[PDB]
Parts: structure tokens; C-alpha cells; sequence
């Protein structure tokens, strides 16, 4: 098996890649065949800050975040704020399952220290304002995932695909 | 007449309730504007408002007990009787509970979150279309609330026993019964059953044969009452349980494929269902059909008695319009079904085995009119008389619909005493008294060669053995030609003569896509549903009991493949996957993909007798063990439940009381009562407990008669004036009805049953359902039919006890990691937060045949159901009840092999839970076997301990001390030991059981640890 | 800014005391004036680990750690073994609530690392077993008062709350 690494959706320019390198393997998780992006996971209580991110946490059910997982390098291999964990992947908050999954993993969630001395502040929203939608595709898609997105039989509709899911959870802070 | 006044119920309280009552936030009720019926009209803004009138009120008096139970007039009240902490009760004990503090839409900045998700799922119906509106709120309402992630509530804070979402449902089905009867009343419980399934199952020579058969008991039951769900919409069917079920959810989403929808809206729905009405297994969209054939068996209808046909409903014409109409509706099937074979079979005229099915469904018109299954049909009725005083419910009305039911279940059993089977209808007598029977192929030198599926019927396609097959194939009108025998033999062994109704099985099982003309019903006309068949190439293939013989040296093969591969190389085990073929079976899914092959039909290699050496040899060198070729027939039925929806006590008090013996309650008055005063006063509780603790008081020995108030009026009288709004509340009847209601409970010695009482344990047993398919595929284990309490499954020898372990204890809501999107939280299976009640009082017997995969499966499927269901009928073992030694008789978990037979009681203590600490003892004799089964295949202990526990037996029989007997037991466990550290300890509750059988040509040994052996002795029986 | 602490209830004998000195006051949740254990807390995303008797998180929205937040001082010593944020009382999952509570908080939450140098698995317990109730509440819990089990009135409804409503999710590692 391969191991893994959940990249998250900001709303600026910043926080988007945080990586620089790729799959080095061929198996995958997340896939977008002609209709929808399948395999998108959700974890409770971890805002991302959308600037300056490195996964703060929450402490309740209501907040949650939601992106795509990639099973490239741990984030320019940095041994400071990471989880290093690992679990059967049967306890995995994922939407839109599609196929036998792997029964293991090794995520490195790069979750730093969280917000400290102050409230949660946060926001729910989803995303909106497309020249965000277009703003992270811009660096995300067109050489993580390329193999489709540039000739597919669809493809302006991976772009509708992240108005209907993405909602994350921000401090405000 | 324009009804259509369900949702009105389906709404008339929210899924809040219990915050909002009592309240919590108590700010969403202000931040809009009687106060939780607010909250329930403000979310009613899609259509027609809340009607305070007969739309609500009486059907939600008769819905639920919780307003005999807690009075008539403190239920609609929410005052003084007011415990301001929501706990979830279970339904069945009431010792268990969950506990909901707060996860609800607390503000309307969260409350309309979700109605515009409610809006959104609905907006993509064309107004005029109400029924597919209410068809899909129906099965999406509670859905979309576990998705947005809120805590399951009560339906009342008081009486915790029930869950808001299924007393929704349950007022949602007696609203049919309450508006038929404001017209022109008449209202019915029909009820469906089918004759000998079990009968229809056994025939069949493969497995293939096995399922479909299976499935057509699902499909020809599913389009008779895919008719109701069009004319009424749901919530008249009461069993099953529509909220769960995946053969209405899938029927579901092809009606909003079909006229048109949104394309990312029939996708937003299809991840809720493939979420929680599956649990995240598109394998049906894949297939096309429902995988599992989920068998109701016994549906049970609750109808108004209004009829359409005058363009919209009017008063119904006849009383036996509706047991016609069900019996012609299920004919209908059968001939749409042949129908689409016919028109499919021509479609493929060429290919072979089709130019063979239609030479026989053109031959056999006659014959194949006839189902092969004959269901047979029920109905009571009610009318305004029997419900109503003036235009308001009459007293003692609250029983109606547990009297009306207990009539439908009595003519039921009444009929079960003539066993028609559906092969008496056919007319065969000039057709075997004179040679006019048509057999396609060899002629029978003795009359008409009887078929080898059923051994009923004759023959219409008799098979040459195999002297030679082509050269026997071409010449007779088989075969037109050399290049359809491989494909005829492909469908066909040599030899094997079929009946018409056994090749319609055949032919089903070559295309089972062919059963959507069933599935979706009256949608599609039967030749778009064959084009879309031809119109791909969908090649769904079943396991055999050679491949389910084969798991261990497949999975074996499968991880020494590179090695295994060269030295074969051409023998099609190396062979690459060619096709993109797939199977119900999530364990031939799961691999298909490790350059196996795993389509190899095991009798041309291992278990073949050309191959046989050859594969011995390879398997040799790679010290890849050789196959056993036995497989485990794995049944499980549960205990007494039939008799657990009369509201009786048997499920319970399993063996100490029989169903015989509510033929006079009083017999065993002393216990019926025990369970029940305890079952009434753990209900219920808060301020409400003591009140009821003292009415159960006044009772016991023919007591007061009504002569009780005095205790019980100072209860309620020095309570009512916690709030000043007492209209007419007559404490000296209030009391007196109350006293009026327990009286017929305890006399009665069962529930007084109401629709909340069967939808819960309807819907439970749906939703018990999938967590029973997640087990018998992780244990790669292929289910034949699991429909509800059923269960036929066909395991590998070596998963079938830790099967029975796990199965038993996840049906009684006890278990470990989570299946699907589903957790088992003693007695409570639970859906992202969202807690529901399972069945843990119910025992579950099972029976498990090891049988050789080339044995008859009409004798094995025979066997399993004359080995339990007229054995476990008479087994009776040593229980422990209140301190008591009783003798209990159910749940047993039979096992057989070959003459050997064995018997491993799973509870030991008669009321089966009764307590949060009695889960983690269910089923713990299996993990006895199980632990020293483990210790055997190590060799920390020799097989020989099978052998000696002979004469260690006597001792510890006769020994009744048990300082004693643990002793007795750690030496012959000691003594044929294979080594100097294996300490194994027997519980020490299982010494002495003495399970016993009444004059039965089936010897069990009479005592545990001898149960114990046997069972190992079987298990290993089957692995040589 | 109340400096709390979660000691959470297990049946492991290893939550002796992985504490120290009061909260600085008396504004306590023990509220079991009333009829038991009141005002519970439930984190969502944990498990217990089993051994090593702090807490671990899993990304699933699906676990259950359970026990009451009573203050004091995290051994007088930790700063990273603690989330160190900032609740303002309105954004956990709670149980047992009584009139609500406007103020905020401080944070510190006995945390084990993720570590899987083990695979991480998710299994249900809870408290059965009369010594196995006889050990914890003793330990800790009973000298939050010792007017507890001095006058207490309410022994035999205290003692079920253990069992009713404390529920966690072991390791099974
Ligand atoms: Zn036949």
C-alpha cells in the first residue's frame, strides 16, 4: 500500500499546494471519473485558517472540513507537525465511496498547535466566489491529478463539482 | 377523493421535539414568532399546512400506547409529569438507555439549514407528481437527518421507549385507517404470506439456482406491493419496514431516473442511500439490481378502504377487492416475467442455451402459466362503529388494532394447516399417461424422466451423460450446431434433466438483470427493460459450493502468486482478468484482481479427477495445503418473533413459557407478571415512575378494583396544579382508565400491541438486516437470502463459528468495530449519532450443515430446515432463571455433519438481557470452542482431547461441587496437552446443562462440555 | 477563562491522578447536588488508547470520549501534552446540561500522541463489574467533595452514572 496525505481547500492563494513533489507511486484514493470527484474525506473539528494553515483544530461535532486525499510526500518532509498516524481506513468520514478501498494507510496530518487563547470564532461557510474555485485549480489540478482535467469528456464541471461539496470551518481569527 | 393527508402526519411533530419540548434552545421557537407544534408548522412550508383536526389527533392517540400508557390527557399536555432530561429507551427492555443532551438545529440559522435540503430534494418533483413527493420524503426524511449529523430523540421525554422517527412513521400508517373512517368508513389489515418458500428454495442443483430461486420469492412479493406503494403511496405496509429497505430504495431511484430529474439530484440522493440504506456498496448500481434478496416472507398491509379506478379514490366496491386484486397482481409477475424471458431468449436467439430457451418457453406455454410459488392471502377489517362515538374515539378503543391483528395472525396459522404445494396446480396427466410431455433432447426409455432440480415435475430438457456430448448434442435438437455446446454446457451440466419452471431458473440465473421487470414493476414496459439488458454486457457470476469449498486455497494461491505462477503459466489460475465480470459476492468482488483468475471452475482442477493429482503436486511444492471439499450451510432464524408482534411474552421467557401456554395465562401468572410489572415501571421513567410503581401495586392479588385512586389520586391530583390549565382532566376517570389500561395488560399477559410497537421492531429488523450482511461478507461468507429474522448463508467451515458468535451477539445491538456506517452500542445500533433500538430480548437460533459441496442441495436445504425448525423445537437445556434452574428452549445453534450432531446454547440465562453487563456473555460458549479450537491448530494442545473427555466425562457429570469440576477439567485439559504453558480455563457457569430431547431421532449429548467436543469434532470433520 | 481540566473515566488504572492543585475557586461541574452526576463531556474523535492513560485522536466524527470536567492543575509541569485553547462554552458536546453557562474557558485535555508506530483501531467498552466501579471513583472522583460518601444521600444513584453514562472507545491495540 501507499501512503498518504490529505490536502485541504483554502480561500487564498497561500495555502493551497504546501507540497512539492508527487504521487512517486500509481494507486490513488481520490477519483473524479466523469461525473463527480469520488473519495473526498471529512474530518470533525480542524479548521485550516485558509492562511497561515497548518490544520488547527475544534473541539465539537458541528465544525468539520472536507478535501481530496493524494498520496504524495509528507509536505516537503518536515518532522515538526505531523500526526503520524495510521488506521484500517474503515474509520474513514469519506463522501461519494466508490470501489474496494485499502485496509491500511500512513497519513502525516500536518496538524500544528491550535489557536491559542482565543475563542473559536468560527465560520460556517461554503465556497463560493468561483475566482476561488478557479484560484485553486489554478495549482492543485493541472499537474497533481492531470492525467484528467485537460481533455476529459468533462471537465468545467470538476470545477461545479467543488460548489456542491466543500464547506470548511475557519476561526475568523 | 384527494387524501393525501400523511404528510400532514408525517410532520405533525418534528424530529426536535424533545428539545423543543421542555425546551433546551428555546430560542429557534423564538426566533420565527401551543409551542412545539410552532416549530412543527413553520417546517411545514412546502404545501398545505397543519390541520387541528381529525388528521393528527386521533390517528396519533392510536398511533402509539405512550397515550395509555402516561394517560390520555398528561400526554397531550407536556406539563406537570415533565423530567427535563432526554434519555432514548429501548423498545423491547427498558433497563437500556442512551443518553441525547444536544446535537439539533438549535437556531433557525441552523434550522432552515437542513430544509433547504429537505427543498432541494424535492424541488426536482413536478408539483402535480404529490406521490413521488411523499414516496421520496418518505424514505429520505430520516435519512437526511442522520446525514446532518443530530442525535436520534423519543418521541416523549416520559415514555422514552420510542423513537420519534418511527412514532412519525407509525401515525403516518394509521392515518390510513383514520381518514377512510371519517368518509365512509371501512379499513383493512391485509396480510400476505408465501407457501413453502423453504420448499421452493431446496430446488436447485447449483447456487445459482439457489439465489435466483431466492430472489423470485423477493421480486414476485416485491411487484404485488410495488402496487400499493403507486396507489397509496408508503406507510401502508407496515412489514416490512419500508425505511430501510433496499429493494424500495433502489425501486426508488428508477422512478426518479425515469420522467426526468436532475441529474446531480438523483445523484444527491444516491450517495444517502449507497450510505446508510446500503452501507457504502454501489455494487447494486453496478449490477443493476439489488444484490441481496431480501426476503419479507410475511407482509403484512394496513389499508384504507378506498379504491381508485374512478380516476381518483372512492369508497371501496366489494370487502374482496382486495384479496383478488393481490392475487392477480402476483400472476401478473409471473407472466411478465415469462414475457421478458421470452422476448430476452429471442433477442439471443443465436449464442446457444437461448435457441434451447425458447424451444422450451414456446413448448411449455401451458405449463409456465402457472407461479411456481402460491402465496396465499388474509384481511379483517374495521369500521366507524368499532372506533368511533360520535366522531371521536371511543374508549377501549386504544386495542382495536391489536385485536384486528391478532384476528389476521390467527387466520393465518389457520390456513397453515393444508399445505398446498404450488406443484398441485399444474395439469399433468394426459401429459404423462400418454407420451404428449415435449423433452427437448434424449427420450426417456422409462416414461418421462422426472427433473433433477425439484424431482417433482418431469423433465422437458433431458442432458446426454458424457459419452460424448456433440456428436449427442447436434444430432438431437439440443444442439443446432458444434459451437453452442460449449455455451449450452456452460449453463448445463451433462446429464441433468430440467423441469419448465427449474430452467426458468436456470435462465434467470444465466441473466439476472432479467429480474428488474419485477423489481421496478408497472415503470418501464417489459421491452425497455430487455433493451437495456442487450443494450450492454453486465456478466454476473455466482459462487458455487466448490468455489465456497475453495476461499482458504484461492486466498492461499492468491498471496503466493508469483510463485504458484510460472510453473502453470497456461492453466487459466496465471490467467489475467479478460472482462470486467462482477458478483453479489463481496469476496470474489473484493479480489477478482491479484492475476487469480478466480472464475477457474474448481471441478476442472483440484477437485476434478483428471487434475486432481496434478494440483496436488503443485500445491505440494508450495506447501499450499489441499482443500477440503466441505462448506458450511449457515441458517438463522430468530425465536418466537411472529410471536413477539402478537405482544407476547414468549421471546422473552423462551421454554419457561410456550406459546401453548397463553391458551390460559394464569398458569403461569406468577412470571408473565414479573416480567411485565417490570417491563411497565422501567418504562417511563422520571416523575411518571412513581406514579405508575403504586398503580402495578394496587393490582397484584385481585386487588382494589378502581378502589386505588386513594393512592394513586394524590399522586396525580397534588400533581396537576404544577400548572394551571387543567381543562376537564376528571382525576377519578383519569386514574381509573390508567388502572383500566395495566389491568388488560397484566390479564392479558402480553403488550397490547399498537402500529409503533411493529414499525419499531420493523424497521429494526431492517435495519439488523445490514448489519447481518456486512458479517457474512466479512467472514467471505455468500448470502442466499437474509430478508429481516431469516438469514441462509453458505460459509467456509473455518469462519462459521466466529460467524454464529458475532452474528448472534450484533443482533442483540452488542458488538465490536463498526460494520458499515453502522455501530453496536449494547443494544443499540447507532448511525452517526443517531441511536436505534435492536432486538436483544430475542433469541436467534442457527444450523449449521457441513456438507460436501457435491451433495444434494435439496437434501441439504432440507436437512437445515427439518434439522432446526422440528429440532429446535424440541431441545431443551438447563437455564438460569432468577436464581432458578428452569429448562429453556430456543436458540441453540444447531450443528451437523454427516450423522454428528451438536447443540451450543447461546444464552444460559432466560430473560436473554436484562442488564447493560448481559451482552458480553451472549454467545459465550462459542469463543469456549472458539479459544480451544485455536489451541489445537498451534499444537499447544493435542485433537486427542476430543478423544479422552470420554472418561473424563462421567466425573464431571456426577461432580457437583465445582470447586471440583475445574478441576476435573484443567487436568484433562493437561493431560493431553502438547506442551508446558497453555492455560485454559472454562467459564465455570457452563457445569452442568443437561441438555435433553423428547423421544427424536436426533441423540445429543446431555451435558455442555460434551457439546463442546462434538462441536469440534464437526468443525474438524469438515476440514478433511 | 476557567483553567480546566477533563480527567475522563475509563476502567483503566491509569487516570490515578495525572493531575495536581485545585482549579483556583470552586466554580466546579461536579454537580451532583441534584440527583448524580450532572453536566457531562463527551469529545468526539478520540480514543483512550488502552494503556498510557492519556488520549489519542482518530479522524472519524464516530468515537466517544467520555468524563467530567473537574479543574485543577495538569501536573503543575505540562504545556504541549494539553490543546491549550480557549472554549468560549458554547461550541462542545455535552450531556446532562443545566442553565447555560455564557462564560469561557481554558483548555487542557490529557493528549497521548498519535504515534502509530501501531496501527490505530477504534474498540467499544465501558463499566461493569462492581470492583471495577469500586476502583476509579474512589481513586479521584469521591475526594472532589468527600462530603461525597460523608452524607451523600445519593450513593447508589452516583454510582450508576459510571455505568450509564460514561462509554468510551479503547484501543484494541
Ligand atoms: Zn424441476
Amino acid at each position: 500500500s501507499t501512503q498518504r496525505e490529505y490536502v485541504f481547500i483554502p480561500i487564498t492563494n497561500s495555502i493551497t499546494i504546501d507540497v512539492k513533489i508527487t504521487i512517486g507511486g500509481s494507486d490513488h484514493i481520490t477519483n473524479i471519473d466523469e461525473r463527480g470527484i469520488h473519495n473526498v474525506l471529512v474530518i470533525t473539528g480542524y479548521a485550516v485558517d485558509e492562511k497561515n494553515g497548518r490544520l488547527v483544530p475544534t473541539l465539537d461535532p458541528c465544525d468539520y472540513v472536507k478535501g481530496i486525499l493524494v498520496a504524495g510526500t509528507p509536505q516537503q518532509a518536515q518532522s515538526n507537525d505531523f500526526l503520524t498516524l495510521k488506521l484500517p481506513a474503515n474509520k474513514l468520514y469519506l463522501i461519494r465511496k466508490k470501489g474496494n478501498i485499502s485496509d491500511d494507510l500512513k497519513i502525516y496530518i500536518p496538524y500544528s498547535s491550535p489557536d491559542a487563547r482565543n475563542s473559536m470564532k468560527t465560520k460556517p461557510v461554503s465556497i463560493s466566489d468561483d475566482t476561488i474555485v478557479n484560484n485553486i485549480i489554478k495549482e492543485v489540478f493541472d499537474k497533481i491529478y492531470n492525467i484528467t482535467q485537460k481533455e476529459k469528456v468533462k471537465i468545467e464541471k470538476v470545477k461545479e463539482d467543488i460548489k456542491e461539496l466543500f464547506s470548511y470551518y475557519a476561526l475568523e481569527q | 377523493e384527494f387524501l393525501d393527508y400523511k404528510i400532514i402526519a408525517l410532520l405533525h411533530d418534528p424530529p426536535n421535539k424533545a428539545w423543543v419540548i421542555t425546551g433546551r434552545a428555546r430560542n429557534l421557537t423564538q426566533q420565527l414568532s401551543r409551542k412545539h407544534e410552532k416549530v412543527a408548522k413553520y417546517i411545514i412550508n412546502q404545501l398545505f399546512g397543519k390541520n387541528y383536526s381529525e388528521k393528527v389527533d386521533n390517528a396519533d392517540k392510536l398511533a402509539s400506547s405512550i397515550d395509555r400508557y402516561l394517560g390520555s390527557i398528561v400526554y397531550k399536555e407536556r406539563s406537570l409529569f415533565e423530567n427535563r432530561s432526554i434519555f432514548l429507551k429501548n423498545i423491547l427492555l427498558s433497563n437500556i438507555q442512551r443518553d441525547i443532551g444536544n446535537l439539533f438545529p438549535k437556531d433557525k440559522s441552523k434550522l432552515d439549514n437542513l430544509i433547504l435540503e429537505y427543498k432541494k430534494l424535492l424541488n426536482v418533483i413536478n408539483k402535480t407528481n404529490l406521490i413521488l413527493k411523499y414516496q421520496l420524503f418518505y424514505l429520505i426524511y430520516e435519512l437526511v437527518w442522520i446525514d446532518s449529523k443530530y442525535e436520534n430523540t423519543p418521541s416523549d421525554t416520559r415514555n422514552p421507549t420510542h423513537t420519534i422517527f418511527d412514532h412519525l412513521y407509525a401515525t403516518a400508517a394509521m392515518m390510513n385507517w383514520i381518514l377512510s373512517l371519517e368518509k365512509e368508513a371501512k379499513g383493512y389489515l391485509l396480510g400476505i404470506d408465501t407457501i413453502g418458500v423453504a420448499d421452493f428454495i431446496s430446488k436447485g442443483r447449483k447456487t445459482r439456482d439457489l439465489w435466483i430461486s431466492s430472489y423470485l420469492v423477493s421480486a414476485l412479493l416485491w411487484y404485488v406491493i410495488t402496487w400499493f406503494i403507486e396507489e397509496y403511496g408508503p406507510d401502508v405496509i407496515l412489514f416490512p419496514s419500508l425505511r430501510f429497505n433496499q429493494f424500495y430504495a433502489f425501486y426508488l431511484l428508477e422512478k426518479l431516473r425515469k420522467e426526468g430529474v436532475s441529474e446531480d439530484v438523483i445523484d444527491e440522493i444516491k450517495e444517502l442511500i449507497t450510505k446508510y440504506i446500503f452501507n457504502g456498496d454501489d455494487l447494486f448500481e453496478n449490477l443493476k439490481i439489488p444484490p441481496y434478496p431480501i426476503i419479507p416472507g410475511r407482509i403484512t398491509l394496513i389499508l384504507p378502504g378506498l379504491i381508485r379506478e374512478g380516476e381518483e379514490y372512492k369508497k371501496v366496491q366489494d370487502d374482496n377487492c382486495f384479496i383478488s386484486k393481490v392475487k392477480e397482481r402476483y400472476n401478473e409477475g409471473w407472466r411478465k416475467l415469462i414475457e421478458g424471458l421470452r422476448c430476452y431468449s429471442e433477442r439471443k436467439r443465436e449464442d446457444g442455451f437461448w435457441n434451447l430457451v425458447c424451444r422450451v418457453l414456446k413448448l411449455t406455454e401451458d405449463l409456465l402459466q402457472t407461479t411456481p410459488l402460491n402465496i396465499r392471502v388474509k384481511q379483517v377489517s374495521v369500521t366507524e362503529d368499532e372506533i368511533f362515538n360520535n366522531n371521536k374515539l371511543r374508549s377501549d378503543s386504544w386495542k382495536i388494532y391489536d385485536n384486528k391483528y391478532r384476528q389476521l395472525v390467527s387466520e393465518f396459522k389457520k390456513s397453515k394447516l393444508v399445505k398446498v404445494t404450488p406443484e398441485s396446480r399444474l395439469k399433468l396427466f394426459e401429459l404423462t399417461k400418454f407420451d404428449k410431455l415435449p423433452q427437448i433432447g434424449e427420450k426417456s426409455k422409462r416414461g418421462y424422466e422426472f427433473c433433477t432440480s425439484c424431482g417433482v415435475l418431469p423433465a422437458v430438457v433431458i442432458m446426454p451423460k458424457e459419452d460424448e456430448l456433440e456428436k449427442k448434442l447436434i444430432d438431437l435438437g439440443i444442439a443446432r450446431d458444434e459451437k453452442d455446446v460449449r455455451s449450452i454446457k456452460n449453463m448445463i451440466s451433462p446429464g441433468e434433466r430440467l423441469c419448465p419452471w427449474c430452467l426458468v431458473k436456470r435462465a434467470l440465473g444465466a441473466e439476472p438483470r432479467l429480474m428488474r421487470i419485477l423489481l421496478l414493476g408497472d415503470l418501464y414496459s417489459v421491452e425497455k427493460i430487455v433493451n437495456e439488458i442487450v443494450s450492454r454486457d453486465v456478466k454476473i457470476e455466482i459462487p458455487s459450493t466448490s468455489d465456497i469449498a475453495s476461499i482458504k486455497t484461492f486466498e492461499e494461491m492468491i498471496e503466493k502468486k508469483n510463485e504458484i505462477c510460472e510453473d502453470l503459466k497456461e492453466e487459466e489460475v496465471c490467467e489475467k482478468p479478460s472482462e470486467s465480470v462482477l458478483s453479489m459476492w463481496q469476496w470474489f468482488n473484493k479480489n477478482y484482481y491479484n492475476g487469480i483468475n478466480l472464475t477457474i471452475d474448481p471441478e476442472e482442477y483440484w477437485f476434478s479427477e483428471k487434475r486432481r493429482r496434478y494440483y496436488f503436486s503443485v500445491f505440494r511444492r508450495h506447501r499450499i495445503t489441499f482443500p477440503s471439499p466441505y462448506y458450511a450451510l449457515v441458517r438463522a432464524d430468530s425465536d418466537y418473533l411472529g410471536d413477539l408482534l402478537e405482544g407476547k411474552l414468549t421471546p422473552y421467557l423462551a421454554g419457561i413459557i410456550d406459546s401453548g401456554d397463553y391458551a390460559n395465562i394464569s398458569e403461569k401468572k406468577e412470571e408473565v407478571n414479573k416480567l411485565l410489572e417490570e417491563y411497565l415501571v422501567n418504562a417511563g421513567s422520571g416523575s411518571i415512575v412513581d406514579y405508575v410503581k403504586t398503580v402495578l401495586k394496587c393490582i397484584r392479588e385481585n386487588l382494589n378494583k378502581c378502589s386505588c385512586a386513594e393512592k394513586i389520586y394524590s399522586n396525580e391530583v397534588a400533581k396537576v396544579m404544577f400548572r394551571v390549565n387543567v381543562e376537564k382532566a376528571n382525576v377519578e376517570e383519569e386514574v381509573k382508565n390508567s388502572l383500566e389500561y395495566f389491568e388488560t395488560i397484566l390479564n392479558e399477559g402480553r403488550i397490547i400491541v399498537t402500529p409503533a410497537w411493529h414499525v419499531s421492531i420493523s424497521s429494526a429488523l431492517n435495519r439488523g438486516l445490514l448489519v447481518e450482511l456486512e458479517l457474512v461478507n466479512k467472514h467471505k461468507g455468500f448470502v442466499i437470502y437474509a430478508g429481516g429474522d431469516d438469514l441462509l448463508a453458505m460459509l467456509p467451515v473455518d469462519e462459521v463459528l466466529d460467524f454464529i458468535k458475532e452474528s448472534r451477539r450484533a443482533f442483540a445491538g452488542f458488538g465490536t468495530e463498526k460494520l458499515g456506517n453502522m455501530c453496536l452500542e449494547n443494544g443499540f445500533v447507532r448511525i452517526n449519532n443517531a441511536y436505534y433500538p435492536s432486538l436483544p430480548i430475542v433469541g436467534r437460533s442457527y444450523s449449521v450443515i457441513i456438507a460436501h459441496y457435491a451433495d444434494p442441495l435439496f437434501f441439504v436445504i432440507n436437512d437445515s430446515y427439518n434439522l432446526l425448525e422440528e429440532g429446535k423445537e424440541i431441545i431443551r437445556y438447563r437455564v438460569m432463571y432468577n436464581g432458578e434452574y428452569k429448562d429453556a428452549k430456543k436458540d441453540v445453534a444447531i450443528f451437523r455433519y454427516q450423522g454428528l450432531t451438536s447443540v451450543i446454547p447461546l444464552s444460559l440465562k432466560r430473560p436473554i438481557v436484562s442488564s447493560v453487563s448481559d451482552f458480553n456473555e451472549i454467545a459465550s460458549i462459542i469463543d469456549v470452542i472458539l479459544e480451544l479450537k485455536k489451541r489445537i491448530d498451534e499444537g499447544r494442545i493435542s485433537v486427542s482431547l476430543l478423544y479422552d473427555y470420554e472418561k473424563y466425562k462421567h466425573l464431571i457429570v456426577a461432580s457437583d461441587e465445582k470447586y471440583l469440576t475445574e478441576f476435573l477439567v484443567k487436568d484433562w485439559i493437561k493431560r493431553n496437552s502438547l506442551r508446558k504453558h497453555v492455560e485454559f480455563t472454562i467459564d465455570e457457569k457452563l457445569y452442568g446443562v443437561r441438555l435433553t430431547i423428547e423421544n427424536y431421532p436426533i441423540k445429543i449429548p446431555n451435558d455442555l462440555i460434551s457439546n463442546i467436543v462434538y462441536t469440534l469434532r464437526i468443525i474438524y470433520g469438515g476440514e478433511k
